[PDB]
């Protein structure tokens, strides 16, 4: 090998996550937005 | 509840509203009997006397054909899955004890016991038993009692009873004292009976056509739906393909 | 590249979550009319 | 026994042609449904008997 | 990763993983090298894998040295399925013959400064005469483009205009090497091989190599550059 | 029906007049269902009327017979037709069922009850009744689950389905042990749509097909029971618009995505759309060209690993951007192709060199030759080949016809979703007619925009 | 009472009082379009050569690499990639990413997202303003065409190299190659598109000249005619009846537009539906449906082939065929 790559193409890779921290930060960011949205309810 | 869907002027008819205005029904079927769909293309009903007289025979045919439907479908299936029945198929069950070949009775779950009594004894007790019962039915006279619903009743209970619906001795579990649920169950009974009559006549013509029992018919049909049906069986042998 | 992938991934899921929950936040009530 | 199948099928086509012409004009005529119930049911009954006849006679053809 | 489990994976288990550009690595075996059985050998399934590409770069201060380059192409550079024959003698004298297989790969690298350097990473027609520890020799290098190639203004060796026809007055001028003559003459490359991690049980070997070859000359144009390539190689015997 | 003065909708929007007329609406729907069943029967009988036993079904402009044959009716090993009676029976059952549905549609359109609320409360509904809207959704979800399970039953016990991946050219095989693994089922869904992954279009085996159908049937029945026995939550009530035109807009966006997905399925998938019945895909025809030009030049005594192109890349064989060996030429862009005629020649390193040199098969070679000679290339005249070719061959691929038609339909149905989403939002808001001219919102906003 | 951070942000995003409306479609549009704008400008100025055809023949494309405004283009993604989704984190180096046409794919994906959310944002502003909602439906025509030349044609042809180069001469090249392979001129949907833009110019000049023909006198010869129109005024500024009578006695008295409402509906619907049809023309030629093939259509009684204008088109088409991708081909029939 001459250079370092992810080589994430193909493989049926779900959501394109090759490491679990990607799924964790996706779930976490959607969760933070849901948290602010949920606590900012009973408004308007 | 919901007895305004089988009786009264508003009731389920043998055709829906678009194809049958409510004024097209015979006047003698205006919702007074269980299973009144106003089904009368040929005027056999005349009036209420002939309608309830024919309902007597309809109800007896129903109560026979329902037990018949169960008795044709059950032992054939038991033999097909492996019971020791030897004659479950209905149109050849009588042919078993032609030469003394008495049938094997399945007292499921504790059965497969040999019946040690021949065809002559079977038929002699069958006439002397059901002839006695049917003479009782037209007379309303019954000798003894000890029914679970009312225990050890004397003979002075069948008089005064409603004909074709003799509650009491013939009602061990009751569940018909409410006229509402009794009417609902009357509709249920007559509709189940008509369904079973259609089912047993279908059993007969299916047997005459396919040469086998109806449980075999439904099993082979569920195995091969297109490869085993009416248009498959009347073919005789294969089909010249169209390629 | 993996650091860039995690950064773009959190940016995209942040903005898409904003879109999802903004349209969940009672959007047919933003009209200026009656009804 | 093929000829009876073609006669049954062509009779079915004629019945269906009459049904395509007649069922809408019977439906949309003023008070024509109330008086043409019998002819419409007769057409539908002959149609169904001919469909079943063609299907059954194909198994023998 | 050995050759045993490489064959044990299907297409879809290596699809897009990058495993398909990797030569097998003999995990078992020894490093003593001398235990190779000499004889008339016909090696089959020769495998070749680079691990660094360097280009000789000319500098204003006179320092001539090989620079580190960025691989512009993706994983299309390794060589598999090469065949040939080789001999092993009593003292260790080995000659190497390479005849058929996928022994070439067009490769493009970036000099620092953003200059594209296309070079045909090739090992075709290699004659490696030497010892078991090291054996070197020449190999044929095709130019890059064939003669039937044509440049953006037609032209080229076999198929083309043979003239810059986009301007009808510059037909015969100092652009002789660009339009009048097109040169595709195949050059010669220099490579050095080494053997390590032999396996006499299943007749397979490993080792590192060291190649030096020129680049594309742009069909008789601006001068080529010498390409120093280092990597690992793999093969099997008979 | 009605006129414009009693409805406010002109004739070019006359169906809108029956938004609130539940009986006529139901009749229009079932009359349409009769049209769909009628076209299926009419076109199916027309196709078996125009069917030639010799030529395969992709040469003859057939688009329904390949569907039936994919189900495994009338075909055997390799894809040759054994009988057309299943196709004829399918067409006839469809025609007669269309007659029945058309009778029902004509009945409710002409003399059926105006509204089903005052007399048949099970069937009559208002559009803002979220309970009954979910009830009808649950009924239809149960119906969809039953259909999916009918396909599962057909694949498991009713003759099996056609597999192109079975050895020997493919055949009708009975599916045993479908992939019920949830990870395998939903990894297709969560998959990217791009090259190498293809979203759900890259399902490539019948075990995955029937396992995904088991999952969709069970989830559809479960969702049907859930919708019949629940009512929408307040967050959904706030998130949505609850008019009939809004429900239509939702359906339009959904079926527009479905139409685009069907376009991509017809153009790329070869296991649900077996290449024997539907012709070769674009990638299949390109790989077939490179393959047969490899084997011709091998039989003419030439080397294939050597002989690079004019570009120095490899005329027959090159390496893909990930490493494994692929076919040379511009067909490198279709290196992602996987077919039953390449897999017996394809190993761990991509195309195996010794296997590609030695282990050729006659049926594979003929299949590659035909997938060259019948590429999905054609005109609107049904003239085969590129647009510069002669008028000698009469062929346009069914894949081309299906992909083009369904992309067009998917696009217009997305636009119809826009039209109905906007109009439903504006009708719920009070904007469907125009600005009020005395309560104009912009006049209540500050200037400078 | 409205003190929470999300609700304050919601009222900021959905506010009509902004100079530029953002909305929930704009919160997807604005980052994507800004990313696409940034990468497009940077790539157009300083993008190194791009191997579009996958045959190691990189095309320069950028101004600093010797191109002008007409010739500079963001070069499509490599043919070796195909449709394989090439982002930066997939590439080993930015050098490799720039070699394999990565900026084109980045700009195309972000631009498709940006135009989809632009159409959504047009709807959403029309919703918050009390407007009617179908201006987004009208904008769905150029969006469809952009997606047809940036998404659908690459998908149907297997490679993003088949997409329209983000340039001027690249656009011309895309047309020449497209007509070579597909004969778009002989396609009814493209004929409809040409009729749509020709009728668009027709009806734009028509309606503008009828409104300008029937302007009402408020100003003098000192003042420009537009000075007779006041912003927000209630009275209509021109005589619709005078223009309508003019047009009726000009061509046909009955066959004019007596409703200005219906006239403006026609103005909207004609180029929108024709651009829809021609966008599907590209979309159907992506899956190789092509234009009409009328070559050797007329022959004489003795079977000789008469040349025809379609055959002259075929000759020019062959010239457009063989020269395009001159080195990328190894086999006779161009199935790929
Ligand atoms: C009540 C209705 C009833 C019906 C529909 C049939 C019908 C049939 N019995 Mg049957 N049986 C019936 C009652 C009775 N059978 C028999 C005794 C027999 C015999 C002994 C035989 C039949 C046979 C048959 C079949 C040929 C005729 C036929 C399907 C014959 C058979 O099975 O032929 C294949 C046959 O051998 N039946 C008795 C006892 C006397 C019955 C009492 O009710
Ligand atoms: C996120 C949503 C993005 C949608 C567009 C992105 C591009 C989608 C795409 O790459 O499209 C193609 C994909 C399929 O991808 C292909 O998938 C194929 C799978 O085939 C493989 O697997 C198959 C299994 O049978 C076969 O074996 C086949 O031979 C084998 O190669 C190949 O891998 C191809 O390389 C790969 O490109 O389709 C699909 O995913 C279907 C999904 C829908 C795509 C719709 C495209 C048009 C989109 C919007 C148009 C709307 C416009 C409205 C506004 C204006
Ligand atoms: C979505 C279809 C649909 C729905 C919701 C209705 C609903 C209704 N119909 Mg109706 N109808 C339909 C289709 C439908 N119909 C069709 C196709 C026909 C032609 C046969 C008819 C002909 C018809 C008549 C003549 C009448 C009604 C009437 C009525 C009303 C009540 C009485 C009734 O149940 O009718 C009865 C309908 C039947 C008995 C048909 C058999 C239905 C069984 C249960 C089939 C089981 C369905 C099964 C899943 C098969 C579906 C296969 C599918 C894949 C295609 C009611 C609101 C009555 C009315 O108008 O009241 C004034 C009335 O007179 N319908
Ligand atoms: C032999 C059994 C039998 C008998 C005696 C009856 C008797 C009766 N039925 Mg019934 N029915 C039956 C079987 C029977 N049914 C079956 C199997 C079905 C299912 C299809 C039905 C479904 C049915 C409906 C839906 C209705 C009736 C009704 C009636 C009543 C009035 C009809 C009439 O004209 O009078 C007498 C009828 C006969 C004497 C039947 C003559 C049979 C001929 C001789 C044989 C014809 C061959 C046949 C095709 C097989 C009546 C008391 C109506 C009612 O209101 O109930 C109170 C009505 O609504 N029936
Ligand atoms: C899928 C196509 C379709 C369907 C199913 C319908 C259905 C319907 N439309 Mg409609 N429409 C359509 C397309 C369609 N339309 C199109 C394209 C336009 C634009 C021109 C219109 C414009 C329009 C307007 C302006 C109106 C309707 C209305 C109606 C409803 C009542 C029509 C009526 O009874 O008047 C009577 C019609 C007739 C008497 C002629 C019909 C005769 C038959 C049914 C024609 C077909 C014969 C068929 C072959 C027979 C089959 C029989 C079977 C046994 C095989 C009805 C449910 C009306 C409405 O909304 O209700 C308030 C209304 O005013 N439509
Ligand atoms: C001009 C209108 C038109 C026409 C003529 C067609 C025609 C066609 N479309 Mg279609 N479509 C249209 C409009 C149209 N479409 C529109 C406007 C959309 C929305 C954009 C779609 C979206 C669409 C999709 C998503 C698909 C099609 C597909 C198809 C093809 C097959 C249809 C099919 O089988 O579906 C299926 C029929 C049903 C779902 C009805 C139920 C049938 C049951 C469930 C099947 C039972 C089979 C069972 C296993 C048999 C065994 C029996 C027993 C032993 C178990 C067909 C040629 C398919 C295709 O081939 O893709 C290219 C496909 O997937 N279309
Ligand atoms: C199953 C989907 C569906 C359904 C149920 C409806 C239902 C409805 N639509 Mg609608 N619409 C849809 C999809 C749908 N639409 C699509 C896909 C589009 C394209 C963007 C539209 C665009 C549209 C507009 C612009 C309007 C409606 C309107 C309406 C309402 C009245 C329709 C009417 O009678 O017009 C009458 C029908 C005709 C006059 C016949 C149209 C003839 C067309 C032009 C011929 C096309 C045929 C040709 C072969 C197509 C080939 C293209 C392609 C396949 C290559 C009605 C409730 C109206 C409305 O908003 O009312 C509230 C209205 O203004 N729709
Ligand atoms: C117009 C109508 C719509 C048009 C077309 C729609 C068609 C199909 C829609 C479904 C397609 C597949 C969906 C899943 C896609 C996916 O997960 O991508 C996941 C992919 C995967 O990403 C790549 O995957 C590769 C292997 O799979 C590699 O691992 C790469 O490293 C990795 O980056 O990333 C993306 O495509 C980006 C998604 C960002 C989505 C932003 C827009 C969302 C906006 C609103 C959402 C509303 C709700
Ligand atoms: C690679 C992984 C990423 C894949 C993405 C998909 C992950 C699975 C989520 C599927 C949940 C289905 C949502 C339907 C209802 C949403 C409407 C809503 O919101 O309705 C809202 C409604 C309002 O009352 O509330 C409610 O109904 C309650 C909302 C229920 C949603 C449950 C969320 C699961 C946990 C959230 C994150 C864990 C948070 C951690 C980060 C926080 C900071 C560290
Ligand atoms: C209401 C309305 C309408 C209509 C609608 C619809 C849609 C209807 C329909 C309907 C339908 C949907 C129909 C269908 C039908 C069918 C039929 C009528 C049939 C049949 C049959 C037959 C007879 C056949 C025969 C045969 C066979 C069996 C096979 C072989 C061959 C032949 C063909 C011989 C309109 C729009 C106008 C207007 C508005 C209103
Ligand atoms: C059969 C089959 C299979 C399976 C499949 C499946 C299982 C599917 C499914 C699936 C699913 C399970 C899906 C889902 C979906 C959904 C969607 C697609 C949606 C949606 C929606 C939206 C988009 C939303 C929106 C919104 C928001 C965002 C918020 C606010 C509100 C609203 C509404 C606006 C497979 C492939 C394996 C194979 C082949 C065959
Ligand atoms: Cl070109
Ligand atoms: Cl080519
Ligand atoms: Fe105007
Ligand atoms: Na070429």
């Amino acid at each position: 090998l001459v250079d370092d790559r992810m080589n994430g193409d193909g493989t049926g890779l779900p959501f394109g996550v090759n490491d679990g921290i990607l799924g964790w930060v996706i779930a976490g960011t959607l969760g933070t937005i849901w948290a602010i949205y949920f606590v900012s309810q009973k408004d308007l | 509840p919901d007895l305004e869907k089988w009786y009264g002027p508003d009731r389920k008819l043998f055709l829906p509203g678009g194809l049958l205005d409510r004024d097209d029904v015979p006047e003698y079927l205006n919702g007074e009997l269980a299973g009144d769909y106003g089904y009368d293309p040929l005027g056999l009903g005349k009036d209420e006397e002939q309608v309830e007289k024919y309902r007597a025979n309809e109800l007896l045919h129903a109560r026979w054909a329902m037990l018949a439907a169960a008795g044709i479908i059950i032992p054939e299936g038991l033999q097909a899955n492996g019971a020791d029945i030897k004659g479950g198929t209905w149109f050849e069950t009588g042919a078993e004890m032609l030469n003394g070949g008495t049938l094997n009775y399945f007292a499921v779950p504790f059965g497969v016991v040999q019946n040690p009594l021949p065809l002559a004894a079977v038929t002699l007790i069958e006439i002397v038993l059901l002839g006695a019962v049917e003479k009782f039915r037209v007379d309303g006279t019954g000798p003894a009692g000890f029914s679970p619903g009312v225990g050890k009743f004397d003979s002075d209970i069948f008089d005064g009873l409603d004909k074709l619906y003799p509650g009491g001795p013939f009602d061990p579990l009751n569940l018909a004292d409410d006229p509402e649920v009794f009417a609902e169950l009357q509709v249920k009974e007559i509709k189940n009976g008509r369904l079973a009559m259609i089912a047993v006549l279908a059993f007969a013509i299916q047997s005459y056509v396919t040469g086998e029992g109806p449980y075999a018919n439904i099993t082979k049909h569920l195995s091969d739906p297109f490869g085993y049906n009416l248009l498959t069986v009347l073919q005789g042998d294969d089909r010249v393909p169209t390629l | 590249m993996l650091t860039l992938k995690i950064f773009v991934y959190t940016v995209v899921t942040f903005f898409v979550g904003l879109f999802i929950f903004g349209f969940l936040s009672n959007d047919p009530s933003r009209n200026p009319g009656k009804g | 026994m093929t000829s009876i199948l073609q006669i049954a099928l062509l009779g079915l086509v004629l019945v269906s042609f009459a049904l395509v012409v007649g069922v809408p004009v019977v439906f949309a005529s003023p008070n024509g449904w109330t008086e043409n119930k019998g002819v419409v049911f007769s057409g539908l009954s002959v149609w169904f008997l001919l469909v079943f006849a063609v299907g059954v006679f194909n198994s023998f053809a | 990763l050995t050759y045993d489990e490489l064959q044990g994976l299907t297409y879809l288990q290596v699809k897009g993983t990058g495993i398909a550009n990797t030569c097998p690595v003999v995990e078992q075996g020894t490093s003593n090298v001398r235990e190779l059985k000499p004889g008339d050998y016909k090696l089959e399934k020769f495998c070749m894998e680079p691990t660094s590409f360097t280009v000789k770069e000319e500098d204003a201060k006179g320092r001539e040295e090989f620079v580190k380059t960025k691989l512009l192409t993706r994983l299309t550079y390794g060589l598999d399925g090469m065949n040939g024959s080789m001999k092993i003698n009593n003292d260790g004298s080995v000659e190497f013959r390479e005849d058929e297989g996928l022994d070439y790969a067009a490769t493009t690298v970036k000099l620092p400064g953003g200059e594209y350097v296309p070079f045909l990473f090739t090992i075709k027609e290699f004659d490696g005469k030497g010892t078991l520890d090291s054996f070197s020799g020449d190999f044929l290098v095709p130019s890059y483009r064939g003669s039937t190639f044509l440049d953006p203004k037609g032209r080229g060796g076999a198929t083309g205009y043979d003239n810059a026809i986009a301007l009808p007055a510059k037909a015969d001028a100092d652009e002789i090497q660009r339009l009048n003559n097109k040169s595709y003459t195949p050059g010669k490359g220099s490579a050095v091989f080494s053997v390590a991690k032999v396996d006499t049980e299943t007749g397979e070997i490993a080792g590192v190599f060291e190649s030096i070859q020129p680049s594309d000359t742009e069909m008789g144009a601006h001068p080529a550059k010498d390409i120093k390539i280092t990597g690992l190689w793999y093969g099997q015997l008979t | 029906g009605r006129d414009q003065e009693t409805t406010g909708f002109a004739w070019w929007a006359g169906n809108a007049r029956l938004i609130n007329l539940s009986g006529k609406l139901l009749g229009a729907h079932v009359a349409h269902a009769g049209l769909i069943v009628f076209w299926a029967g009419a076109m199916n009988l027309f196709e078996v009327s125009h069917f030639v036993p010799e030529k395969p079904m992709y040469e003859q402009g057939l688009i329904l017979l390949p569907h039936i044959a994919t189900l495994g009716y009338g075909v055997g090993p390799g894809g040759e037709v054994l009988d057309t009676f299943p196709y004829f029976v399918s067409g006839v059952l469809h025609l007669i069922s269309s007659a029945v549905l058309g009778f029902g549609g004509v009945y409710h359109s002409l003399i059926g009850p105006e509204t089903l609320e005052e007399s048949y409360p099970f069937f009559g509904y208002v559009w803002k009744d979220k309970n009954k809207m979910t009830n009808i959704l649950g009924y239809h979800l149960i119906i969809l689950g039953c259909g999916a399970w009918l396909l599962v039953l057909k694949a498991l016990y009713f003759g099996g389905v056609y597999d192109t991946w079975a050895p020997g050219g493919g055949d009708v095989r009975i599916i045993s042990n479908p992939t019920t693994n949830a990870a395998i089922i939903f990894g297709y869904i969560v998959k990217s749509p791009f090259g190498g992954d293809g979203w759900i279009v890259s399902v490539d085996n019948l075990e995955d097909i029937i396992g995904g159908h088991i999952w969709i049937g069970t989830l559809c029945i479960l969702g049907g029971i859930w919708h019949i026995y629940t009512t929408p939550w307040p967050w959904a009530r706030r998130a949505f618009v609850w008019s009939g035109e809004a429900y239509l807009s939702y359906s339009l966006a959904a079926v527009s995505l479905m139409g685009f997905t069907a376009c991509c399925f017809a153009w790329f998938n070869n296991t649900a759309y077996p290449s024997e019945f539907y012709g070769p895909t674009g990638p299949e025809a390109s790989q077939a060209q490179a393959f047969t030009f490899l084997v011709r030049d091998q039989r003419l005594g030439a080397n294939v690993a050597s002989a690079q192109g004019p570009t120095g890349l490899g005329k027959y064989l090159m390496r893909s951007p990930t490493g494994e060996i692929i076919f040379g030429g511009e067909t490198m862009r279709f290196w992602d192709f996987r077919g039953p005629w390449v897999e017996p020649l394809r190993g761990p390193s991509g195309l195996d060199l010794v296997k590609l040199k030695n282990d050729i098969q006659p049926w594979q070679e003929r299949r590659a030759a035909e997938y060259m000679t019948h590429a999905p290339l054609g005109s609107l005249n049904s003239v085969g080949g590129v647009a510069t070719e002669i008028n000698a061959v009469n062929f346009v691929s069914p894949r081309s016809w299906l992909a083009t038609s369904h992309f067009c339909l998917g696009f217009f149905f997305f636009v119809g979703h826009l039209w109905h989403a906007g109009r439903a939002r504006a009708a719920a808001a009070g904007f469907e007619k125009g600005i009020d001219r005395v309560d104009e919102p912009v006049l209540s906003m500050r200037p400078l925009d | 009472e409205n003190t929470s951070l999300w609700a304050r942000f919601c009222e900021w995003i959905t506010s009509t009082e902004n100079r530029l409306y953002i909305g929930w479609f704009g919160v997807i549009m604005i980052p994507t379009l800004l990313t696409a704008i940034s990468v497009y400008i940077i790539a157009f100025i300083a993008a190194p050569p791009v191997d579009i055809d996958g045959i190691r023949e990189p095309v320069s494309g950028s101004l600093l690499y010797g191109n002008n405004i007409i010739t500079g283009a963001v070069v499509p993604t490599s043919n070796a990639i195909g449709l394989h989704f090439y982002p930066i984190w997939e590439a080993a180096s930015l050098d490799e990413w720039l070699y394999n046409g990565g900026p084109y794919q980045l700009v195309v994906c972000h631009f498709f997202l940006g135009v989809c959310c632009y159409m959504g944002r047009e709807w959403e502003l029309s919703y918050r303003l009390g407007m009617r909602p179908w201006i987004a439906v009208a904008y769905s025509a150029p969006v469809a065409a952009a997606t047809a030349v940036f998404i659908i044609y690459p998908i149907g042809q297997g490679s993003f190299s088949d997409g329209m180069p983000l340039g001027i001469s690249g656009t011309f090249n895309f047309m020449i190659v497209f007509q070579a392979e597909h004969n778009i001129l002989m396609h009814p949907f493209h004929m409809f598109g040409v009729a749509g833009v020709f009728g668009g110019s027709l009806f734009s000049a028509m309606h503008g000249s009828l409104v300008t023909s029937s302007l009402i006198r408020e100003t003098t010869e000192n003042e420009s005619a537009n000075a007779g129109y006041k912003f927000g005024q209630e009275e209509e500024t021109y005589n619709i009846v005078a223009a309508h009578g003019y047009f009726g006695r000009l061509i046909f008295q009955y066959a004019s537009f007596n409703n200005s409402r219906s006239l403006h509906f026609f103005l909207a619907v004609w180029p929108v539906v024709c651009i829809w049809l021609t966008a599907l023309g590209i979309s159907t030629m992506a899956f190789n449906l092509n234009g009409f093939n009328f070559n050797q259509s007329v022959v004489d009684s003795n079977g000789r082939v008469l040349n025809t204008w379609a055959d002259i088109i075929n000759r020019a088409n062959l010239g457009m065929e063989v020269m395009h991708e001159r080195n990328a081909h190894n086999f006779p029939l161009d199935l790929a």
